[PDB]
């Protein structure tokens, strides 16, 4: 279930980074520590936020109706 | 608008038993053998040490809300560098030509051995404990 | 089967239980519009009222203290210390 | 049989969904009926 | 020589040995392999957290919408664990994970969280901290042999 | 269910008053405010403020429950200066400080390059 | 029947417990919808229509509302559906069935209800959210904790029956409770381990937080005291401010190991008119014991004085302890490194001795001790080495623990934590076992099948050489799962075969009480007790005093009350007496005197007949210690000065007394028996106290303060005796019960096992043994 | 064992002894037995202890071993509570247990909890054997709508 | 429906430690880091010593690590992963290695005086929240009253509570009875 | 130039780092609470749904939208509905944003915050305005389409604050410090051996003197100096959050001041 919009702790926006992320991490074949530091997620609250999420909306889409 | 003790104190020993802020001051007075004192010290905002002359005081003087400025340029029984309040509780005959007495400042305690004192030493709350240099 | 004024032995003073169902009958009382014996001296609650009652041994209620074998014994509140 | 439990008990049971791995806990669970 | 801060354990004074075990960890069941460290952990406690598994949310499976039955907790953001375990992954747990990665801290603050309660940030709850779904759902029919 | 709303912790209700002021009993010229709708925010700052006044004899403030935004602010001074008049100084202060604090800033503000 | 089971439940309401620390120790927290739900008929009246009304007004959907008003002819209005809400003019005679609202008795209670403690009445106080809050202290009684429990609330209905509830079973008339014989709740967790760091003498506060914390004490009277320390820098010590907490005139002292009216270590406890003077306030003084500060200000100042006293302390200790905060972490689990290495030994050196102990046996050099088998005896030896390793291990561990180490201060302050956590946490965990031995031989000759067969070793059968902070092994996880399991299995047991011996006790007392002619009967009016326990005092009322009398030689005792006026040196110094120089020699004095001295000796051997122990600490009524520590500063004594005091007054003021004390009334021979007897062991003490002796020479009392003190016992006696009507018969069964519901554990049968084998009287026990002398 | 014992010149001292703890038990025959002491002799089957020495003795020893069992859990409990337990256990000359003896009473009448929901059979035989209830019962009272002779209603209040 | 997190839910960490909410903190009141993070979560340091669960702890101080370096936290049993060796990772990320941290009081602005565990812990939200057990009856004209509540009333000696307690509100009667033979055979 | 004082050392779009001197502990904390928690901003706070085919439920999708930042630069032009005349919200205390999308092609279609389409009369003043600091331009993901489910729907955004719901947070969080050497002693640092070695140093230290050796405790010394260093979501910009923050605690005392003349 989609990317918090902002994290819980601090409320650092959170929401616009989740394709920028997993997008430094394919192509650009960072670690997930560099990755997240460079969208800026320097503090843990911020970081546990995208490093733990899990984008289950991407299987709650294939099913068809 | 008293004073009841004076005299000056060679501080034989100092201990820090887990206190980061407080010590127990045992110091052996001049002149009389007899005469010795123990002491619990704020060394933080009084530093001491070793064969130290202290001078020490108690008295009454210079039980109502307590206030603070303002008599700075009124008062000043300020002679003094550290300076206690406590309230004073039992004597007890250390048996024989010396009678000791016991003193608690808000849990900083103080222990005096002498004799002449009968007279000089209250017999109630009120006391002020004053050391300089 | 009853026992004279005097030769009554049970205590002189108000047990716990006796002052709490004093006050409870009187305070329903006095929450029933019920003629105070008290000058208040503002007080408005029922059970506040019937503890000054009580404090002016003003209640006209009397204890009657059953022994098991069957006799009783009767004390008025009045005399009753009140200590607790 | 299969609805109610009762072969011929405790048998058979609504399938735990709480969790995901509560219901894998309840498809890997024993019983023992009735010296230590 | 050995690293002090590593557990003490025995020897193989053995030429003998007829198996060896696929790795230890794999006496546990389902529950327990979801602790981590149970291995520093008292005896019963693993006990307790095994049991309340089962009273925890989450995603139970992936087409929660599709189904229609009495009573179903779904998580708002479920957290796959920043601690986890070699066993979580056949358990399927970092895909459908109970729980959250909290920010706590131990400590004594207004005197609100004594003798088991806790201090929770209302601001987060606000963001959307633990938010959870609930579905519950009727049903009936119509006469019998009538 | 039986949560208040939120907007209960700053808006004044019905026949509330920001301030209330009952006179001290135990101790003279001793007085204690109570601010509606207000938190540690307002309370703690004053009682710093007041607390630098030579005349204000005692000065402290607490928040009795957590779950009412509101609290109670005691203040004791000397005799012939009006507690109420010392809360007034204290305000003054607070503004006046805020005053120079707002300007140095944007001062500052406006020589930063980015 | 349906009724008596309490089925049809009425006005009553159950939800989730929360602590809170700001609601006083007497309050409960109520949820407004709740609230406004429960209900009390309230009769109007010429003092509440102007209230009544309002609330009427408000209706059933505004807290400070209410629902139905019943008129004159028993009609029922609904004020949710009716065409006349927004009229109705209240009428004297007429009730309002109000919404509850604060300070409304009610009966709280929390499940299972093995006590009176599990069932009391709180003042209401309406709150937002949705759970019943309830001040932390009142944690124990209840046996309550946060991670969930749920408790109901009750809401008396007549006037009758809230007055039975306030007077009766209010909160602060049960803080000292009658089982324990002590005070039934005391200070815990935050609130105790604040009180400890705010107590200690390195604690200091000044003037912005000493003020904060004065105005939290409600009862405050405003005067700031003045600073312990007035140099530099205005200091106040911690203990200064949380005597701000303690009413005056509460006198305690206690003397720990080595507490010496100079505490080098601010051991003990020491406080004199309501002012800490010296010791680190910790659970000994605060907690729920016997000499505790709490115990003494509910019989000293009474129990709504005490009820307040615990929100007092809460309130400033609390509030300290908010901005100076307290922690844990690993960091409190580690052990120094060498100290690691002193561990990893002593348990190196604990298996060889195991292991020679072995080879010792292996050779068959062993001998078996007396009527043990040499396999029982070696199991026995080599168990004693392991707990023996365990244990050295975890003091070499908990003595580097600083005064820092957050563990340890929570040990210190005594609230959670004890050597064997920090022993199993920090170093060894310890042997397992199970059915009292180690680990068996469940697969043949063996423990798992990761060893050879035969092996008796510490690692085979059930040693954890590890901790938790280092981690279990395996084999070593498996073994102490083995065990914690046997400690679930019959925790599961010990529950219920306790819950069934409590329910079980009170079905055979239930309908004994304690009569109007002090004796002590059931429902078939048969005697049971001829003097309520033998004394007709009520429990609540003693406390444990030391009978000076039987202890110490014939000599000190001699030295001590020996008063002969015949005779120079053994008379009494003129100093300690106004008429001590014209007494030297009274023959008609002496008489008096000779016949004091002879009471006193026929006591001190009635004592040694009776606690051939020589053990002279009994709980007894009327604190006597105290009444005289409350005349030493109520009349300020000065022991200087001679008494005014008549050996007269004294001798037969002390005579006339034990005339009063009563229990008894009959005017007949054999009850007028029955009242000496109540009374003999009392009166030792009361002899031994007021000894002509100790009533000059230990204490100067003064013809007032005597005749004072006199005075007091007297009353204080008769507070004790017992009430015509508690239901000892009840109290008694929850007495033993409910102290039994919390036994979960030198080879003999203990614990419930033990007690459900005496209480069903069984012959065939598992331990019999006899004692031969 | 130790022993604290009066010295000659008046202090406790403590003087130890020797004592031998047996694993059976046989109380009649060996306080017989030359060298023993057969007044200390003690023994933690209370049964035995009331077949050879006495009801009142059982009782002592009833309370003695009650005690320890709370003791040895490091816990207190005041006298007067255990005592009246012991002594409901004795006042009828042997020794009663409380765990459910009757399956039909204890100290009880024919009302309360009206069990079997067969207050139909009880009622008729309470009118064939003429029953007297004392109606001191907390729940007879209830179908009474009265106080039972309990605390606060254990004596009447009158004008 | 939606259920928003309220004072009375339960919810537990995974080392056998369930535990009510009670008070919700807005981040201005909350103790707060110098980095100006904050707790979602304050437990109380007095539910860890009796409890020997010490697993907690280090599963704390290894998520602090993953969190800072964006690794996964292996917590698995038997593996050789250390305390020392993670505080030695922690330490690198400039914290104190045992997870401690300087934290400020939000009312004040003040240090705390002691350093506070901080870190980020996996916590469980279980099902069975109080919005769903507040039940309250009260139909005028457990939560049962049973023997055992009945004995500790007793034992208060409540005697007229029980009566207005285990009756059936049925108006009293009057009626008048011969003192002869008890029945209600009396013509008033 | 009087009491208060600042000193930047960083400052930007988004972040500004500042030392504060000739000020009270208090007043700095103050105004850092009023940052977090009372300075207006407008947030969307009433959501109406047409269609929602999507795999999310209503009030997940709305709770989103709530948290999605919006301008609120001229907000302290914009009324409080709760203080308008109007029935319910108008261009005068909201604003009216719509949200339309279809999954139309078979690649899975993304919603953004960018989507979202003000409607009412902005009457020339900034606010109101998905705010957008992403590379690409997506101001946050709110929602994802599959082959063809709709998603209808109107946002009313309303002047709120913190203390109402944490989304009218514009201060994302805030750096705090003083005394960055402990010789104020308002913490006794937990050691295991050497408190000094164990506890890392604050870059505040360089810029403070150290403590030397052999000097006593200075007990007369108080806080002064405060290190920090604001953040800010975007909704304002971040020397705003500081200055509007001084306003709101400044006009805070200043209603008491009119209270007590009311009085
Ligand atoms: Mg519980
Ligand atoms: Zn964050
Ligand atoms: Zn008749
Ligand atoms: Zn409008």
């Amino acid at each position: 279930m989609i990317v918090p919009v902002r994290c819980f702790s601090c409320g650092k926006v959170v929401g616009d980074k989740w394709e920028s992320y997993l997008n430094l991490l394919q192509e650009d074949e960072l670690d997930e520590g560099t990755a997240l530091s460079r969208l800026g997620l320097k503090r843990y609250c911020c970081r546990r936020m995208i490093l733990t999420h899990v984008d289950l909306i991407e299987k709650f889409l294939r099913y068809n109706p | 608008s008293n004073t009841l003790f004076d005299d000056i104190f060679q501080v034989s020993e100092v201990d820090p038993g887990r206190y980061n802020k407080v010590c127990r001051i045992e110091a052996a007075s001049t002149t009389q053998d007899q005469c010795k004192l123990t002491l619990d010290i704020n060394v933080e905002l009084f530093p001491v040490a070793a064969q130290d002359s202290l001078t020490v005081t108690i008295a009454s003087s210079l039980t109502r809300s307590w206030r603070p400025p303002q008599a700075g340029d009124r008062s000043l029984a300020d002679d003094y560098d550290y300076v206690m309040y406590g309230t004073a509780y039992k004597f007890e005959e250390v048996s024989k030509d010396l009678i000791a007495v016991y003193y608690s400042f808000g849990g900083l305690l103080m222990r005096l051995e002498g004799n002449y004192r009968n007279l000089n030493n209250l017999k109630q709350e009120n006391a002020y404990l004053l050391i300089r240099r | 089967k009853a026992i004279p004024k005097d030769q009554r032995a049970t205590t002189p003073y108000m047990t716990k239980y006796e002052r709490a169902r004093i006050l409870g009958t009187r305070a329903l009382q006095i929450s029933m519009n019920a003629p105070v014996f008290v000058d208040l001296e503002g007080e408005t609650d029922p059970l506040r009222i019937a503890m000054k009652e009580l404090a002016e041994k003003k209640i006209p209620l009397v204890i009657r203290r059953y022994l098991p074998d069957g006799s009783f014994e009767d004390w008025s509140v009045e005399e009753l210390i009140v200590d607790l | 049989a299969l609805a109610t439990g009762n072969w011929g008990a405790g048998v058979s049971q609504v399938l735990n969904r709480y969790t995901y791995s509560s219901t894998l806990s309840h498809l890997r669970r024993t019983n023992t009926p009735i010296a230590k | 020589d050995v690293d002090p801060a590593k557990r003490i354990r025995v020897s193989h004074h053995a030429t003998t040995f007829t198996h060896c075990e696929i790795h230890p960890s794999m006496i546990l069941g389902v529950a327990a392999s979801i602790i981590p460290f149970p291995d520093h952990n008292q005896s019963p406690r693993n006990t307790y957290q095994s049991a309340m598994g089962k009273q925890a949310m989450g995603v139970f499976l992936t087409n929660y919408n599709v189904r229609m039955d009495t009573m179903a907790n779904i998580l708002y953001y479920p957290q796959k664990p920043l601690g986890t375990t070699r066993a979580m992954e056949y358990l399927k747990f970092r895909e459908l994970p109970a729980g959250q990665n909290a920010i706590v801290a131990i400590a004594c603050y207004s005197g609100y969280n004594q003798e088991d309660s806790m201090i929770m940030n209302q601001s987060s709850i606000d963001r959307g901290l633990f938010r959870s779904l609930f579905f519950r759902s009727y049903m009936d029919q119509e006469k019998k042999y009538g | 269910m039986n949560a208040p709303d939120r907007f209960e912790l700053f808006l004044l209700g019905e026949g509330e008053s920001k301030l209330k002021i009952d006179p001290d009993t135990k101790a003279p010229n001793a007085v204690v405010i109570t601010f509606e709708k207000e938190d540690h925010t307002l309370g703690n700052l004053i009682r710093a403020e007041l607390l630098n006044d030579r005349k204000v004899l005692f000065a402290a403030y607490k928040v009795e429950h957590p779950f009412f935004a509101r609290f109670k602010l005691r203040i004791q001074t000397t005799e012939g200066y009006d507690p109420k008049d010392a809360l007034k100084n204290a305000c003054n202060s607070i503004i006046n400080k805020l005053g120079a604090l707002k300007t140095n800033f944007e001062t500052e503000w406006n020589l930063q390059t980015l | 029947r349906g009724n008596l089971m309490g089925k049809r439940v009425d006005f009553s309401a159950r939800t989730v417990i929360s602590g809170d620390p700001n609601l006083e120790l007497d309050q409960v927290g109520v949820p407004k919808s709740i609230a406004k739900t429960l209900t009390y008929p309230e009769v109007v009246t010429p003092y509440n229509i102007d209230r009544l009304t309002q609330l009427v007004r408000n209706g059933p959907n505004e807290h400070p509302g209410a629902k139905y008003v019943i008129r004159d002819s028993g009609d029922r209005i609904d004020l949710r559906y009716s065409k006349r809400a927004g009229d109705i003019q209240l009428q004297y005679g007429w009730k309002v069935e109000r919404h509850i609202m604060d300070n409304d008795p009610v009966l709280f209670n929390r499940q299972p209800s093995l006590h009176k403690m599990s069932m009391m009445a709180h003042r209401v106080k309406v709150i937002p959210y949705s759970t019943f809050r309830l001040n932390l202290s009142v944690t124990s009684p209840y046996n309550a904790d946060f991670d969930g429990d749920e408790m109901n609330l009750h809401v008396p209905q007549s006037e009758e029956t809230r007055a039975e509830l306030s007077q009766l079973c209010a909160v602060p008339l049960q803080i000292v409770s009658p089982q324990s014989n002590k005070p039934c709740m005391g200070i815990v967790q935050d609130t105790l381990c604040g009180i400890r760091k705010l107590t200690l003498r390195d604690t200091f506060i000044e003037l912005d937080q000493v003020l904060n914390m004065l105005y939290w004490v409600p009862d405050w009277d405003g005067v700031i005291p003045t600073p312990a320390i007035i140099k530099p820098k205005p200091l106040w010590s911690g203990k200064q401010i949380l005597s701000v907490a303690i009413p005056n005139g509460i006198h305690l002292q206690r003397f720990d190991e080595g507490t010496t009216l100079l505490s080098p270590k601010d051991n003990g406890m020491l406080i004199i008119d309501g002012q800490i003077i010296f010791g680190v306030v910790e659970k000994k003084t605060v907690g729920s014991s016997n000499g505790g500060l709490i115990h003494v200000v509910t019989r000293e100042k009474g129990p709504q004085v005490c009820a307040k006293l615990f929100g007092n302390i809460q309130k400033v200790v609390n509030f300290w302890l908010l901005h100076n905060g307290f922690s844990t972490g690993i960091g409190d689990t580690i052990a120094d490194g060498p100290t690691m290495r002193e561990i990893t030994e002593t348990i190196a050196e604990a298996k060889k001795k195991v292991l020679d102990v072995t080879k010792e046996a292996q050779a068959n050099l062993l001998t078996a001790k007396h009527g043990m088998t040499l396999r029982e005896s070696f199991e026995d030896n080599v168990v004693r080495f392991l707990n023996e390793a365990r244990d050295k291990a975890g003091r070499l561990a908990e003595v580097n623990l600083k005064d820092l180490n957050n563990v340890k201060q929570m040990v210190m302050a005594g609230s959670k934590g004890s050597f064997i956590n920090i022993a199993q946490m920090s170093a060894c965990v310890g042997q397992q076992s199970v059915e009292g031995k180690r680990i068996a031989f469940g697969f043949v000759d063996r423990t798992l099948p990761h060893f050879s067969k035969d092996d008796y070793s510490p690692e085979s059968k059930g040693f954890v050489e590890n901790s938790y902070l280092r981690g279990l092994t395996p084999q070593e996880f498996f073994f102490h799962a083995m065990g914690g399991r046997e400690g679930l299995i019959d925790t599961a047991v010990k529950t219920a075969e306790t819950g069934y011996i409590q329910r079980r006790l009170v079905k055979a007392l239930e309908d004994i009480m304690v009569h109007y002619d002090n004796t002590t009967r059931n429902s078939l009016g048969n005697v049971i007790q001829f003097i309520y326990g033998e004394d007709g005092m009520d429990a609540a009322h003693i406390e444990k005093q030391s009978l000076d009398t039987i202890g110490g030689s014939d000599a000190a005792f001699e030295k001590r009350y020996r008063v002969d006026l015949l005779n120079t040196d053994h008379t009494l110094d003129p100093s300690l007496l106004e008429s001590g120089s014209e007494i030297l020699g009274d023959l008609k004095l002496q008489v008096l005197l000779d016949e004091e001295y002879k009471q006193l000796v026929k006591d001190r051997k009635f004592l040694r007949e009776v606690f051939v122990d020589g053990e002279a600490n009994w709980p007894l009524p009327v604190n006597i210690r105290r009444i005289i520590q409350n005349a030493q500063q109520t009349f300020h004594i000065d022991h200087t000065k001679p008494s005014d005091l008549t050996i007269k007054d004294i001798v037969l003021g002390v005579k006339d007394l034990q005339e009063n004390l009563l229990v008894l009334r009959g005017k007949n021979e054999i009850i007028q028996n029955a009242q000496r007897d109540a009374v003999t062991l009392f009166c030792c003490l009361l002899r031994s106290r007021l000894a002509t002796r100790r009533v000059l020479q230990e204490y100067r009392l003064t013809k007032q303060a005597f005749d004072w003190v006199l005075s007091n016992i007297e009353a204080q006696f008769l507070r004790s005796v017992v009430h015509p009507g508690e239901m000892v018969g009840v109290l008694a069964a929850q007495s033993i019960g409910e102290p039994a519901t919390q036994m979960t554990l030198k080879k003999v049968t203990s614990g419930v096992p033990r007690l459900k084998e005496i209480l069903n009287v069984a012959k065939n026990m598992k331990t019999p043994s006899l004692t031969v002398y | 064992y130790d022993r604290k014992v009066p010295s000659p010149t008046g202090e406790y001292v403590k003087e130890p002894e020797w004592v031998l703890e047996t694993d059976g038990v046989n109380l009649s025959e060996v306080m017989t037995v030359p060298g023993i002491d057969p007044t200390r002799i003690y023994t933690n089957s209370f049964i035995d202890i009331m077949e050879v020495l006495g009801i009142e003795a059982g009782r002592a020893a009833l309370y003695k071993e009650v005690y320890n069992v709370i003791a040895s859990d490091g816990s207190y409990v005041n006298y007067r509570h255990m005592a009246l337990l012991v002594d409901v256990m004795t006042t009828q000359g042997g020794l009663t247990s409380v765990t459910r003896h009757g399956f039909n009473r204890s100290n009880t009448g024919a009302l309360m909890r009206c069990s079997f929901e067969e207050t139909v059979e009880i009622l008729f035989e309470a009118g064939a054997s003429a029953e007297l209830d004392d109606c001191r019962g907390v729940s007879e009272n209830v179908i009474l709508g009265q106080m039972a002779p309990i605390g606060t209603g254990a004596f009447d209040v009158m004008i | 429906t939606t259920k928003i997190p309220q004072i009375g839910d339960k919810f537990a960490s995974r080392h056998g430690q369930k535990g009510t909410i009670g008070i919700t903190y807005r981040r201005e009141d909350m103790p707060f880091t110098a980095e100006g993070i904050v707790p979602d979560l304050i437990i109380n340091p007095h539910a860890i010593p009796s409890r020997m669960t010490v697993a907690h702890l280090i599963e704390c101080l290894l998520s602090k690590v993953a969190a800072l370096s964006g690794n996964e936290g292996d917590a698995s049993p038997f593996t050789d992963i250390t305390v020392e060796g993670i505080s030695k990772l922690l330490r690198e990320h400039g914290y104190q290695s045992r997870g401690f941290e300087v934290m400020y009081n939000g009312h004040t602005g003040k240090k705390l005086m002691a350093q506070i565990f901080f870190g980020p812990t996996y916590y469980q939200r279980l099902r069975h929240m109080v919005d769903d057990k507040i039940h309250a009856r009260a139909r005028g004209p457990g939560l049962r009253f049973g023997e055992m509540e009945r004995d500790c009333m007793i034992a208060h000696g409540a005697a007229s509570f029980l009566k207005e307690r285990l009756m059936e509100a049925s108006d009293a009667f009057r009626v008048h009875i011969c003192g002869i033979c008890g029945l209600m055979t009396v013509i008033a | 130039e009087e009491g208060p004082q600042v000193k930047i050392r960083e400052a930007s779009k988004d972040n500004v780092d500042f030392i504060l001197s000739n000020v009270d502990l208090a007043m700095a904390n103050s105004l850092r609470r009023v940052m977090i928690a009372e300075i207006p901003t407008l947030a969307i706070d009433s959501v109406e749904v047409e269609t929602n085919t999507t795999v999310l439920a209503d009030e997940f999708i709305a709770h989103r939208l709530g948290l999605i930042p919006l301008q609120s630069m001229d907000i302290e032009q914009l009324e409080y509905s709760r203080d308008c005349f109007c029935e319910d919200h108008c261009d005068k205390c909201s604003v009216v944003l719509t949200l339309q999308a279809f999954g139309e092609s078979e690649s899975t279609t993304n919603v953004y915050s960018k989507d979202l389409v003000i409607v009412s009369n902005l009457m020339g003043r900034n606010i109101g305005h998905p705010i957008i600091q992403d590379k690409e331009g997506n101001g946050v993901l709110i929602c994802k389409l599959r082959k063809g489910q709709e998603l209808k729907l109107t946002c009313v955004a309303k002047k709120g604050i913190a203390k109402e719901h944490a989304k009218w947070g514009p201060a994302a969080a805030i750096e705090f410090e003083y005394d960055p050497w402990n010789k104020l002693k308002h913490t006794d640092y937990w050691y295991e051996q050497d408190s000094a070695k164990e506890w890392p140093q604050s870059k505040n230290c360089e810029y403070e003197d150290p403590p030397n050796e052999g000097d006593p405790f200075d007990y007369k010394a108080q806080a002064d100096t405060f290190y920090m260093n604001v953040e800010s979501v975007g909704s304002i910009p971040v020397d705003q959050v500081v200055v509007r923050g001084i306003d709101t605690l400044q006009k805070k005392v200043a209603s008491i001041l009119l209270a007590l003349t009311q009085m």
